[PDB]
């Protein structure tokens, strides 16, 4: 409005305000922007983890967790070569196969990702069962 | 107590009966709830740790039970069998609730009417993040929720996968009969499957073998008018609908509690953090901490008894599709108001639906009946069924169906004198000779 | 009734579930197993409970024979249970339990209005009539967040109370359906026999 | 390894089970419980609202859910069959 500040959300949170100088509006985000699963085997067997990030596109990864203000550490589970698409989100540090086991540790929207071997943590359309045909006459 | 009635004609009839399965997955973050983005606030958060490993394994133990009511339901047989390329198995038009390859999806069209009657207005699994950039009219609650660390897990099983198995299931049972569920799949054309379901009953082997064609147009017609039924109603599939109203009315009010000061002189902590200094604003700022902790608790226990509710609810549906899809029994009223405990599932949003084929009989007409007969001073006793007048004859027939038929030795069975009986009558036996 | 919690009373009355319990038992005496899957089918109570000792393993003969004598054992059952159900008072403890927890926790409810909850008085009218309200204001949101927290509580045990009240009466209307209706062959469902 | 037994005489027993089915329907108000009448208190719990519009809509279900519980159990059939004059069905005194 003409004298109003600041906004307000349904839970009371500011989400907006006006700058006093060079007078605009302007949106104030969270810095924990998201939800984050981290996907691991057992600490005796291994350290390497995998990371999902819930409802973001791959290309908008490096954009929602901020990967500049991070450590380098951070930053290689933001980009790199491994990276997957899911219906979930998207799935980096586990590279995708082409076959179907088992379930291990259940992802979400259809996969399971295992210790498969040397040993690195994969990716794959978990297997619904046996395929059969039976003949009617 | 002389006089019968016995049925001389029937029906088929279809019912559906819908069974929830699964609810929704929340995860929840005391960070970001509790404190926000607030390191003064965080800082006085760290001696309330066990009261949020709690409330984080609570959540998941309901998430791994949800995830598992859904492989208890469905994945009942490991055996995936292909669906055949014909529809019709001796008369009956399978072709509604097969999937046909002439769609993008894997559904059959009443499971199409099935997804399209539940309207998915909540979210959390299907709505992009970066979406939650709008403008003042799309200020929605979704993406408050996003914003205050409310997160909806999505399911493991792909609808599309749920799929499969009821396909797998409807062509085991159309092909195999009840023997995949036992052991192996056995074929055999539905025509004695039928034959045999209907000897469950208590009707004879022939009714069927005569009547097949006039069995399987009223079977098309129950299917046709469940088809047209399922395109008008809003309130057939009302407890799933209910299910998501439910879960999303909960995490409204849990976002809404948020505006509560809880005795404290704001809502909000910046104008607690900007307004006084950290040695009262502490004090302040604890009341709104163990208001949320409250809220919080309050939000987990009421997840808990639903979730446990729902599991009672996933068993029911699994002793149903175990006892009445796999095969046929004799629990009255089980699966369906009538003899015939036959039934077919269909997927659902968070649930399954489940058509039952059942047996009734429908015209009547009155007779008298005597309980024995005493021939040449020996009673008589029917072997099976009951012994029935025309008003000038005696015949003896099954109890379900009229089908007279002449009194021979074969029907029955000699046993005693014929002074002991109360009400026995006198007639003659046929003997071949 | 003074505290704001009230009983509401139930929708269906006694003297109406009477008609349903007895029209249920004409239909089982009259039309037998037959009026539940269709329609009512008339049949002599005899050749019924022929029917049923059919459905044992034991031939049809015997009830012919001994129709009598199962009549009087049947009636001195009866007798037996009337004169039963006059003398114990613990055969129906169950549905006694249910009030008495019902108005234990009502009561405690009421009772658990004493505590002050830190205030310096229990009751509000002196603590507006003592103080002026800059601090009774800190004094009566502890009163409000420890009532809060009772309704609460009570809420809980109420919710859990009825859980396992839905769970015994869907057990009530499977045996409903399937003893009462009809004869099965599950042992030990309704009766030990 | 080869003696039976066999039963030359029976008996018929009557059993009672007894099942709860339903409880109480109990309502509550957060107004005249935890403030009375007293216009000071109830300015300050108009910020609870949501706290007590939650126990409102539990007791509701609730009591719904217990009212749904006698309709499930009792009502099976639709069809009011009258009493048949007499109670005797072939020596059976069914009077009781
Ligand atoms: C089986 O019944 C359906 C109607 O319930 C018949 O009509 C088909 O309906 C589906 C959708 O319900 C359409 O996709 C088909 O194109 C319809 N077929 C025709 C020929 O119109 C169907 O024909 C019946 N099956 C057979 C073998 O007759
Ligand atoms: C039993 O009832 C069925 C339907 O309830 C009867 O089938 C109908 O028969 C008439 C004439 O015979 C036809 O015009 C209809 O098209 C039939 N309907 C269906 C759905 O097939 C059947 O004839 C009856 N049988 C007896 C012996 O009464
Ligand atoms: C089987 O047992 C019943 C009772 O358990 C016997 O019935 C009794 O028979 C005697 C003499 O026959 C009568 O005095 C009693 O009044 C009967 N009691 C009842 C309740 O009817 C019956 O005789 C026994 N049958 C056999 C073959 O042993
Ligand atoms: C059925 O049994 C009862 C006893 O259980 C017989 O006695 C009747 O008992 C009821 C109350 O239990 C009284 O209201 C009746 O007045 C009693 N009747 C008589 C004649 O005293 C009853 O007689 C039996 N039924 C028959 C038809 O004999
Ligand atoms: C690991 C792998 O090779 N996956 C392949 C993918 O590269 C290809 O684009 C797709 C289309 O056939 O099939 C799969
Ligand atoms: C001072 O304030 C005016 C308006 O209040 C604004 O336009 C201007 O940018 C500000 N700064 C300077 C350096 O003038
Ligand atoms: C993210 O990917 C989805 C498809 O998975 C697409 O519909 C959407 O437009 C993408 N987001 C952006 C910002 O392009
Ligand atoms: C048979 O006769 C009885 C005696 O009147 C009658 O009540 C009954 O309705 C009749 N049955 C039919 C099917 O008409
Ligand atoms: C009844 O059945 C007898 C069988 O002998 C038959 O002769 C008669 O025609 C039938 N119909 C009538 C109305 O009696
Ligand atoms: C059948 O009932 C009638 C009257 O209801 C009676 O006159 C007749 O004796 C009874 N018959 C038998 C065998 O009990």
């Amino acid at each position: 409005q003409s004298f109003q500040q600041f906004g307000r959300d349904t839970s009371d949170f500011t989400d907006s305000v006006r700058d006093p100088q060079t007078l605009e509006i302007l949106d104030i985000s969270p810095c924990s922007f998201g939800g984050v699963s981290v996907i691991t085997p057992g600490t005796n067997a291994s350290s390497e983890v995998a990371v999902l990030y819930q409802d973001v596109n791959c290309t908008d990864v490096p954009t929602a967790i901020r990967a500049d203000q991070l450590t380098p550490a951070w930053r290689v589970y933001s980009t790199g070569l491994n990276v997957f698409q899911t219906q979930a989100g998207c799935l980096i540090g586990a590279e995708h196969v082409n076959a179907s086991y088992e379930c291990d540790i259940p992802i979400g929207a259809g996969i399971c990702a295992s210790y498969h071997t040397q040993k690195s943590i994969v990716a794959y359309t978990m297997s619904l069962g046996a395929e059969n045909s039976i003949a009617y006459a | 107590n002389n006089s019968i009635a016995i049925p001389t004609n029937f029906s088929i009839s279809v019912t559906t009966e819908v069974m929830p399965v699964s609810m929704a997955k929340t995860s929840v973050d005391c960070t970001m709830y509790i404190c926000g983005d607030s390191l003064e606030c965080s800082n006085l958060l760290l001696q309330y740790g066990s009261f949020c490993t709690q409330l984080n394994r609570a959540l998941t133990g309901i998430a791994i039970e949800q995830d598992k009511n859904t492989q208890e339901v469905f994945a009942q047989v490991k055996q995936m069998y292909k669906t055949p390329a014909i529809k019709d198995f001796g008369g009956f038009n399978f072709s509604q609730i097969l999937p046909d390859p002439s769609k993008p999806t894997k559904r059959s069209f009443i499971e199409d009417l099935l997804f399209n009657k539940v309207t998915l207005a909540d979210a959390g699994f299907m709505k992009q993040y970066g979406e939650c950039l709008g403008d003042i009219s799309a200020r929605d609650l979704i993406c408050a929720q996003k914003f205050n660390g409310l997160t909806v897990l999505p399911p493991l099983l792909t609808d599309e996968m749920i799929a499969a198995y009821t396909a797998a299931l409807v062509s085991g049972t159309a092909t195999a009969g009840w023997t995949f569920g036992a052991g192996a799949a056995l074929q055999i054309p539905f025509a004695m499957q039928m034959a045999y379901r209907f000897n469950g009953i208590g009707v004879t082997q022939n009714v069927l073998y005569e009547n097949q064609k006039q069995i399987a147009n009223q079977f098309n017609k129950a299917i046709s008018q469940i088809q047209e039924s399922l395109t008008t109603t809003s309130t057939a599939l009302g407890k799933l609908q209910d299910v998501v109203n439910q879960n999303a009315q909960a995490l409204n009010t849990l976002v809404k509690q948020l505006s509560s000061n809880f005795g404290a002189i704001s809502s909000v902590l910046n104008d607690i953090l900007s307004r006084l200094d950290k040695v009262e604003a502490e004090v302040q700022i604890d009341r709104l901490i163990t208001g949320r902790l409250q809220s919080l608790q309050t939000y987990v226990t009421q997840q808990l008894i639903r979730a446990a509710e729902i599991r009672a609810s996933a068993n029911l549906a699994a002793t149903k599709m175990s006892e009445c899809v796999l095969g046929q029994s004799k629990r009255v009223d089980f699966c369906g108001k009538g003899y015939h405990l036959m039934s077919f599932p269909q997927a659902a949003p968070h649930g399954v639906v489940f058509l039952h084929v059942t047996y009734v009989p429908s015209q009547e007409r009155n007779f008298t009946t005597a309980p024995a007969i005493c021939h040449e001073g020996k009673a008589y006793f029917p072997r099976e069924g009951v012994f029935v007048s025309n008003g000038t004859s005696w015949f003896i027939t099954q109890r379900n169906f009229y089908s007279p038929q002449l009194i021979t030795t074969d029907n029955t069975f000699v046993s005693g004198n014929c002074d002991v009986v109360i009400g026995i009558i006198n007639n003659t036996v046929y003997d071949p000779l």
